């Protein structure tokens, strides 16, 4: 950083903070003051790029002063994520005492560099976002090639992967310590992306959505009761949907909403995404050199009443899953696809038959994203798998609920009460009916009240 | 009458047991794996017999007692001390370090009276002989005396040259004994030895059937060099996040282009065990062969000789 | 630059006075040494004269 | 473990047994005694988690605090499964004569540590089971991380296998000497099981 | 002022050019390949500059003229004679053999007028000077005469010592000259040198982009040892028939188990180029280590000196 005299910075409450693309970045509290700006233009002889900042933050930076950082970087005990953030931070403060001998609490940037849609398309392109109310808007954040590359490795690494010219695209997930997740697509160099490196982030933010999401109009209360039922007698279900229609959220919602306190549940994920407020539960995560099948195969082995597979992507695990369904477990999982040939095709192509999946799969929800300009809508577009047919086309499917987008409504389409009868008896069937019509937003509390 | 096994071959096998046992594999399964990865029959054959006693329920110390000509009383007692105190893992690590120091020390006396002994006398006095030879070419040289002085004074004045000869000796001895500010730039990083050990350990746990990620979590706790431990924690963190093993390695200079290209083939073939075993044996043989250990000799060789000649000259 | 200038309006009465004081202390050290040396020289000339 | 004076533990028959998630685990025989509880709250200054235990078991733990065991452990001739249980037991009795010079017959614990569904899901989680008539029920048995890890190796070893961070999951079978079998799934550390090590047993 | 390059480093590079050019690659592509396979920068840097002149259309001789401190007038003229007569391939083979003989001869004086000439005068008379100078310490030594004899008789009696000096000379000359029925059992087979050359040549043509079979057909015409040429014709015939490269090699004793096992990885990995480059570097360094050519010097060095001194005393 450089200004004219330190006194001038303090008097005018402005501070240069970099030089990029022949221009001096100047953080300025009073950008309407043409006298001060023209004074800086004349005294530096440099073309300016103005950035507005809060007065006291500028003053603080003037007195504090990319150098203090150039040294705190060579401190391995800082980047280490194995260390709790609470302590790590302390080291950065005490280490910063080196220069001026105080503790600075809350260095915004020093922390900002150590500790619903973000579109980052190329080099020197302003980031775009999807705002909860404003939708697609441009942003005041741009990175040239060097900064892009640095972001790109940053995000890649925090998501746990190693993007390079050898492996230029990367479709991972960031786990925010607040347990929250986000889907990250990312590209290094320009080999796939001529416009330069680039990244996209579809933010989750979690702590997991509940059945309180008949607020969000996604699934009608009636259908959620039918699923509540369904999940109690161990009907197996797969949530299908195109990318980011809500598969994982919906799944986690259905398991979370049920009282699972009296049943042993039992989950296998490539990374954590599933939060459950339940005690009898074993959470299992793929580690180095393990296939999904290793964990499912060895897990079905114990006695799970319910098995949750984050998402079927090696179908050698898929196979174990539908096998689990045929012994009579309650299995649930997610699949990337948009309709019935999508899934069935997708499921059959590592060697499970539709007799085994469709015959032992009970229900298949289909999730969507509907957009009407700036509303962001996630809806269950629609599916009861009856079984197989001898001499056939196979997959016998009875569509219970469709979603009409024109009126944003869920219609019942030829489902009858005689369909969902599938009960071992009269008292069981009666219990289903009561839950049908007879059967607080936080997951902990919601689970708490489905428990009862 | 039976002999032991080579210093090399005890080394490899004690290292690879210490590694597997510290991984939390069952001792019998550790034993099976090193037998099944062995290249010499006599090793694979013994280790099946040691394992056969361990599956009857005997301690490792008592099972090795079937080969007292290979594992001496001091070795078994170290094992048995580890077994009695609940520290079998840390005494096997100690024994592996011991066996490694023993093999290295063996190669390194013997290497070059054999040939090494005859060449080492011969190099240690070559120069100091040349020196006494040029200083015996008559009288009234640079720095001498006339012969008529009293002997004690003559010998004391030359003390300069007697000293320049001894220093010449000490130097060529040092080269024969050794030899068989950016603060981070000054730290010892990974060597050839440390890469060979890593590769053997991983080749070993993969050939046994452990996944890559289970092998890396064990290895990251049993790596001796701190900078490599930091490297391997980063490799394991990257792989556990879903990055491809060859890509976590390619970020670190210690893995050549080929180690990475070879590992990258192993990922796509399901043959990482075979790949790592052949990488490790290539490295172990490169290690035991090991060029700067000979150039720096010669630097001090002629440099000291010349320092003597200049010394009296002046 | 003015923050330093009002640090200069608050304090350096004290600092200027102090500097003057350290200087006058040094000069008094110097003149006391410059009266001790003629003592020694004088005892010396005594010892010469008496020897004459 | 820590309490106030040893005398106070013995008088009130309570014993702290761990500290987890800012709370002091206190094993207590008379959890209805608000006077004793409030005395412990004030004297320790720590928030309590109460665990009910049988009076004599608490007293026994207070006085031990597992020594007689800390020595009988260093007796290889005990753990050895190659030896018939009938004789092994004898050694443990005679060896126990060291302290007081009797034979104790049937040390419950000394034996309990040398010689239809059990769900053990994570650290500091109460075990669940499937009862022949009652089905899924919670249990009064919990293990913190250290005890979990120890169980976990115990079961792993008796089933004949070596679970470790290198081989974190394990699907073996225990052979009870009564020719009876049981299926054991098991996980060490947290690498595949974030909730900690864990085991299940379908008897 | 600029220096040349090491004898080793001229060697490697002249060999690998002779090899590529005799393969029928374009001269510029030969140049690119050896630059791109080089380990020292100064070599890769020059060879890019020599290639830059060749792509402007200059002869190799005229392109090497940009480095007269590295390629002397005699080297360029050999190249230019090859270019003028249409024999660039066979003069580069000659130059590669020349550079190999030059490096070997260098290591082998120095080990234990250039440096070789100055060191070889200096070693050949060191001792015989010592000798003349002990025998010049006064009169009435062991075996002398009194100075008053007639000169011819004095000189003839000492003939003993004049003889012990000449023998000392002949010996150190022999060490410097040497040192730089089953009929088939008697033929010289492949050595370490010949395997190192083979491996370098193949590592070289594969790294450049030639297939295995094109590289083997070139190599089978440029192999010096006849038994190896017969071996390599059999390896190429086997591979061209569809047998796997490691399996044609495994039939021939000259390829160790490690070589074959390493090549067998390289086949499944598409990394043979580099497997061969690392094999070749390992061999080239094993070759240049291979040490008895210097110990036996010293045996005859001091052994003869001491024989002289003993000779007259008696």
């Amino acid at each position: 950083i450089k200004l004219v005299p330190k006194e001038v910075a303090e008097k005018h409450l402005v501070v240069p903070v970099n030089r990029a693309g022949p221009s001096l970045i100047v953080a300025m509290c009073d950008p309407s003051n043409i006298f001060a700006v023209d004074d800086l233009k004349f005294l530096t002889g440099y073309n300016i790029e103005t950035v507005v900042a809060s007065e006291v933050s500028i003053r603080e930076a003037i007195e504090r002063y990319k150098g203090p950082s150039l040294e705190d970087i060579v401190g391995d005990v800082g980047d280490d994520i194995e260390v709790t953030k609470e302590e790590t931070e302390n080291i950065d403060e005490m280490a910063k005492a080196a220069d001026d001998a105080p503790v600075v609490k809350l260095v915004n940037l020093i922390l900002m560099d150590a500790i619903s849609d973000i579109h980052v398309e190329p080099y020197e392109k302003d980031f775009r976002v999807r705002f909860r109310i404003d939708g697609v808007m441009y942003e005041v954040m741009r990175p040239p090639m060097k900064l892009r590359n640095a972001i790109t490795s940053r995000l890649k690494i925090m998501a746990s992967l190693d993007i390079s010219e050898r492996r230029l695209p990367q479709d991972g997930r960031i786990k925010i310590k607040m347990g929250g997740g986000k889907e990250m697509d990312f590209r290094v160099s320009v080999c796939p992306t001529l416009f330069g490196e680039k990244v996209v982030m579809r933010l989750l933010d979690k702590s997991n959505l509940q059945l309180d999401m008949t607020k969000l109009g996604f699934d009608a209360q009636p259908l959620a009761w039918f699923k509540e039922a369904i999940d109690r007698p161990y009907g197996m279900v797969l949530v299908t949907g195109p990318t980011g229609s809500g598969k994982t959220t919906t799944l986690y919602s259905a398991l979370s909403s049920l009282n699972g306190l009296d049943t042993n549940i039992c989950t296998a994920e490539d990374p954590v995404e599933f939060n459950f407020a339940g005690i009898n539960q074993v959470q299992m995560h793929d580690d180095i050199g393990l296939n999904f099948a290793a964990a499912l195969r060895s897990f079905l082995r114990q006695d799970p009443d319910i098995i949750m597979i984050g998402e079927i992507r090696d179908f050698e695990t898929a196979e174990i899953g539908v096998k689990a369904a045929l012994t009579g477990h309650l299995v649930l999982s997610t699949l990337h696809t948009n309709d019935a040939p999508g899934t069935v095709s997708r499921l059959l192509n590592m060697g499970i038959e539709p007799f085994l999946v469709t015959a032992s799969l009970n229900l298949i929800l289909a999730q969507r994203l509907a957009r009407r300009l700036c509303p962001a809508c996630k809806k269950p577009a629609e599916c009861r798998d009856c079984n197989d047919r001898g001499y056939r086309g196979r997959v016998a499917i009875y569509e219970v609920m469709p979603f009409w987008d024109g009126l944003k409504e869920l219609v019942i389409n030829g489902a009858s009460a005689a369909e969902l009868k599938q009960e071992a008896i009269r008292l069981g069937m009666s219990s289903l009916r009561m839950s049908g019509l007879r059967k607080a937003t936080t997951l902990e509390e919601v689970v708490g009240n489905t428990a009862p | 009458g039976f002999g032991g096994v080579e210093g090399k071959d005890i080394l490899v096998f004690t290292r690879q047991f210490a590694t597997m046992i510290d991984a939390g594999l069952p001792l019998v399964q550790c034993l099976d794996i090193l037998a099944s990865q062995m290249d010499n029959p006599s090793f694979k054959k013994v280790l099946f017999a040691i394992k056969s006693k361990v599956e009857q329920g005997s301690t490792f110390a008592d099972a090795l007692k079937e080969h007292p000509k290979v594992f001496d009383e001091l070795y078994v007692q170290l094992c048995a001390a580890g077994e009695v105190g609940g520290i079998l893992d840390a005494i096997l690590n100690r024994l592996a370090a011991y066996r490694e120091k023993n093999e290295k020390l063996k190669s390194k006396v013997k290497s070059a009276l054999v040939a090494i002994g005859v060449t080492a006398v011969l190099l240690l006095k070559v120069t100091p002989v040349f020196e006494k030879m040029f200083a015996d070419f008559g009288s009234e040289l640079p720095g001498p005396t006339q012969m008529i002085v009293n002997f004690s004074h003559m010998a004391q004045e030359y003390f300069f040259h007697v000293a320049g000869s001894i220093v010449a000796v000490v130097m060529s001895f040092t080269w024969s004994y050794r030899q068989p500010l950016f603060m981070p730039v000054f730290g010892p990083v990974l060597r050839k030895v440390a890469v060979a050990r890593f590769t053997r350990t991983l080749g070993t746990m993969i050939s046994s059937g452990v996944p890559i990620l289970d092998a890396l979590d064990v290895t990251a706790k049993t790596a001796g060099n701190r900078t490599v431990e930091d490297a391997i924690i980063y490799v394991r963190g990257k792989i556990a996040e879903g990055k491809n093993i060859a890509g976590p390695l390619a970020e670190t200079k210690v893995f050549p282009s080929m180690v990475v290209q070879m590992i990258g083939v192993g990922e796509a073939t399901g043959a990482m065990d075979t790949m790592l075993n052949k990488i490790a044996d290539f490295y172990d043989d490169e290690v035991d062969a090991a060029a700067m250990i000979e150039p720096v000799l010669m630097v001090f060789l002629g440099g000291v000789v010349g320092g003597f000649l200049i010394g009296m000259y002046l | 630059m003015d923050k330093y200038l009002d640090q200069f309006v608050k304090a350096p009465p004290a600092i200027k006075f102090g500097g003057l004081a350290f200087v006058v202390g040094a000069l008094t050290a110097a003149n006391f040494f410059m009266v001790i040396q003629p003592t020694e020289e004088e005892i010396g000339w005594a010892v010469a004269e008496r020897r004459k």
